[PDB]
């Protein structure tokens, strides 16, 4: 079988030779077509690093497709590599860290795929929550971070077809693109009466509002806040302002290791490959050079996307959301306790949310 | 030894680099530069939106440039400046970029512009719903971005005089519209209010021809887009469209953008503790601190004398008090017959004639 090429980019001290050693399956695959994996380290996140270096790769190698890893809470990669991903026509896969954050509106020509729940999926999960300890009476407060009409609507769709009571009080915005010397934040969030807080924000706007919050009494007692992966991000970095008690969804490192994590990401891509090949005698052609890509346009297309979506291996289903999400992944409901630290609370599978208490002891 | 305060453009021509830098040497004429004098850095655009992106880092963002200017691109777009200045929270001035996407606060963080995007022309429409008395409208849109965006912005003006009988939606790419156009036909509201692509609007022009409903009865009310081009080629006779004054004059608006700019400039530092943007993209991952404040300086900037008008920014950081020529295609000639001065309607002594003849 002919020899595609991967890249494997790891951002932040890396079990290096675990990954190498996961992948002891070069002999697994018995498809149309065989990965050539070339590990990659990346000391720096920032746009331009990540352009040159993906783009040198690409003029260095044949690359048909990419598997990123970091160890950042920076959201904002999984909007410069999808942007990479659409404009070369490429598949990235972003598999942990703040590549895998929850990128809404990807492009209409986007290859990007991450690990890790959509959206929608936590707001679901989210609810069951609320559901189980009888929560029923709550408020939102977001920012304008990409996703968070998609969340509210997924909500107020969910509650207003539900046999059960809610009472969605207040639903906040917030606009920290301005500054915020005037004290409009704290104003807003004095409105809230509700017990619980559905919270969809960054990381970084978090603790600037929990901040503020905790200043005007909001996260004493009777407030429980709950919010999603991208605010816990890595769990084990806990801002200060973080209240205790604050509930999250997570796709963190907890059963899926990074190892497992890549290997799956060169069978997906691998294997796409291959039924594309299998099924069309051609796969699209590595783009020579990302300094060029105005003219080879009308040559190529992200039609490996179809397959992308729809793998399994080993028998296990590997399948992506037409959102480049993942289809059924593990969530770890978990709960940032006394000592500060992310502690396990729950599990949802088979889509079943599994808590580990009854009632809710305090920290 | 006063501190030097670069603002980067990216920006057509070599010539219009030359009006930037100049616009820039005037700015520092102009106002008491002791303490801060500003520094013109530029490039054009490059050929891809990748080469664009490092551009800025390479060019611009390693030249500490406290703000963007960029103008459309001429026959690619601002998306890769908005990205890679977003990323940094330095804000980004918009020449002559009408889209409306660049409106969403979600997609484009830092973005002003001293255009309004295509959306505002319902500013307009409506204001001669108003004088000529129009209270029953039906609205034909492009069921894309630029279409709902403009739905909205009128909706608003109507829904809190006037209001819509119906507003019809169509797939861009779609060409035989006829089962669309026999549902505002069987309607009594003979206005018809379009917003539509230049291809899309060709293809709305022919489609309502074959209905006779270009005929006398209708009034036909568009924006700038379908009354270019090839929609131009196609359009009835009586129509009545838009052209935002001055809104491919890049070099006004690289006049006015440069004296706004300055301004803020000079107010961010009345104020304390205001910190230098980062020195280049490599290893800089943290925004920039103050480039949020200098983002609600800028946003609430006045410039009462600019070249284009009278310079202000809506919340989304729009342009506002924007003019366009009223303009009517009488014996396919596209004659002005009016002007929005910003907030007021002025007829012009050429007088209106509507499809059919109209006196
Ligand atoms: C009201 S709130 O404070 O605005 N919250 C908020 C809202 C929007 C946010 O991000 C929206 C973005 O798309 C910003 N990103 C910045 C990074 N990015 C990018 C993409 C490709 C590049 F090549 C590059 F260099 C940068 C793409 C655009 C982030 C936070
Ligand atoms: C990344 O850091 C490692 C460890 O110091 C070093 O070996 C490598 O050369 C660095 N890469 C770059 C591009 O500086
Ligand atoms: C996805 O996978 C299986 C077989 O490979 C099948 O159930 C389904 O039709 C596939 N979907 C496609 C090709 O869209
Ligand atoms: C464009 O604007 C400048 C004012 O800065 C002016 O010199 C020139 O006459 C204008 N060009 C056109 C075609 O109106
Ligand atoms: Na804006």
């Amino acid at each position: 079988p002919p020899s595609i090429g991967i890249a494997v980019i790891l951002v932040g001290t890396s079990d290096e030779v675990a990954i190498k050693d996961a992948h002891e399956k070069d002999d697994f695959h018995h498809l149309s077509v065989v990965p050539r994996v070339e590990l990659v380290a990346m000391n720096e996140t920032d746009p331009k690093s990540i352009i040159t270096r993906i783009c040198d790769l690409m003029s260095d190698r044949k690359i048909q497709g990419v598997v990123f890893a970091d160890d950042t809470d920076q959201e904002a990669i999984a909007q410069i590599l999808d942007f990479i991903s659409a404009q070369t026509l490429t598949p990235i896969l972003g598999i942990h860290g703040g590549s895998s954050m929850i990128m809404a509106d990807k492009d209409e020509s986007s290859m990007f795929f991450q690990f890790g729940p959509s959206i929608e999926q936590q707001a679901s999960v989210m609810l069951n929550i609320m559901e189980e300890y009888d929560w029923y009476i709550f408020s939102i407060v977001t920012t304008y971070f990409p996703g968070y009409q998609d969340f509210v609507n997924k909500i107020r769709s969910t509650i207003e077809n539900s046999f059960v009571g809610w009472e969605l009080e207040e639903v906040l915005l917030l606009d920290m693109s301005l500054d915020d010397g005037d004290s409009k934040i704290q104003n807003q969030l004095k409105k809230l009466q509700s017990p619980i807080i559905l919270l969809y924000c960054t990381k970084e706007e978090a603790t600037y509002i929990f901040e503020v919050a905790n200043s005007v009494g909001l996260t004493g007692y009777g407030y429980t806040w709950i919010v999603p992966s991208l605010v816990a991000g890595d769990t084990d970095t806990v801002p200060s302002e973080f209240p205790t008690g604050l509930i999250s969804v997570s796709y963190d490192e907890w059963d899926y290791g990074l190892p497992a994590r890549v290997r799956d990401g060169i069978a997906i891509i691998t294997t796409a490959a291959s039924d594309m090949l299998s099924e069309h005698s051609f796969i699209p052609e590595p783009k020579s050079s990302c300094y060029n890509t105005h003219e080879k346009r009308i040559y190529q297309s992200n039609m490996l996307n179809r397959y992308l979506i729809n793998v399994t291996f080993e028998g296990r289903d590997l399948s992506f959301s037409e959102d480049g999400y993942q289809m059924h992944p593990k969530l770890v409901i978990i709960l940032l306790n006394k000592e500060r630290k992310w502690e396990r609370v729950g599990k949802w599978k088979d889509k079943s949310l599994q808590m580990k208490y009854y009632v809710w002891p305090r920290m | 030894d006063p501190k030097i305060v670069n603002i980067g453009a990216v920006l057509s021509t070599k010539k219009h680099e030359q009006i930037f830098r100049e616009a820039v040497n005037q700015a520092n004429k102009r106002h008491f530069t002791r303490k801060i004098q500003l520094q013109a850095t530029s490039v054009t655009h490059r050929p891809n939106a990748i080469q664009m992106a490092l551009s800025v880092c390479e060019d611009l963002i390693s030249s500490q440039v406290y703000a963007i200017l960029v103008s459309h691109p001429p026959a690619l777009t601002p998306t890769p400046i908005s990205y890679t200045a977003g990323f940094y929270r330095i804000p980004v001035i918009g020449l002559t970029t009408r889209m409306s996407i660049y409106s969403d606060k979600s997609i484009h963080l830092s973005f002003l512009r001293t255009v309004p995007p295509y959306s505002h022309q319902a500013l307009v429409w409506f204001e001669m719903m108003r004088l000529f008395n129009w209270n029953h409208v039906i609205l034909i849109v492009s069921d894309d971005h630029e279409g709902r965006a403009a739905q909205k912005k009128l909706e608003t003006l109507l829904e809190g005089g006037p209001k819509a009988d119906k507003v019809l939606q169509f797939e861009p790419g779609t060409k035989n519209l006829t089962a669309l156009l026999l549902e505002a036909k069987e309607l009594e509201a003979r206005v018809i209010i379009l917003s539509a692509s230049e291809d899309d609007a060709t293809a709305v022009y022919k489609s309502a021809a074959m209905l006779d409903m270009t005929g006398a009865g209708y009034v036909w009310l568009v924006g700038e887009r379908e009354i270019s081009g090839s929609a131009l080629r196609y359009a009835p006779d009586g129509i009545i469209g838009l052209q935002l004054i001055n809104g491919k004059n890049e070099s006004a608006h690289i006049s006015d953008a440069v004296a706004v700019v300055a301004q803020a400039i000079h107010e961010l530092f009345e104020m304390e503790n205001i910190t230098d943007p980062p020195r280049g993209c490599v290893g800089n991952t943290n925004i920039w601190k103050t480039g949020p404040l200098f983002k609600r300086v800028l946003m609430s900037s006045k410039y009462p004398d600019g070249v284009t008008g009278r310079i202000e920014f809506n919340e989304d950081g729009d342009r506002k008090f924007a003019q366009y020529s009223i303009m009517n295609l009488q014996n396919r000639k596209l004659v002005q017959v009016g002007i929005f001065n910003g907030s007021y309607i002025i007829q012009n002594d050429r007088k209106i004639i509507w499809p059919g003849g109209e006196t």
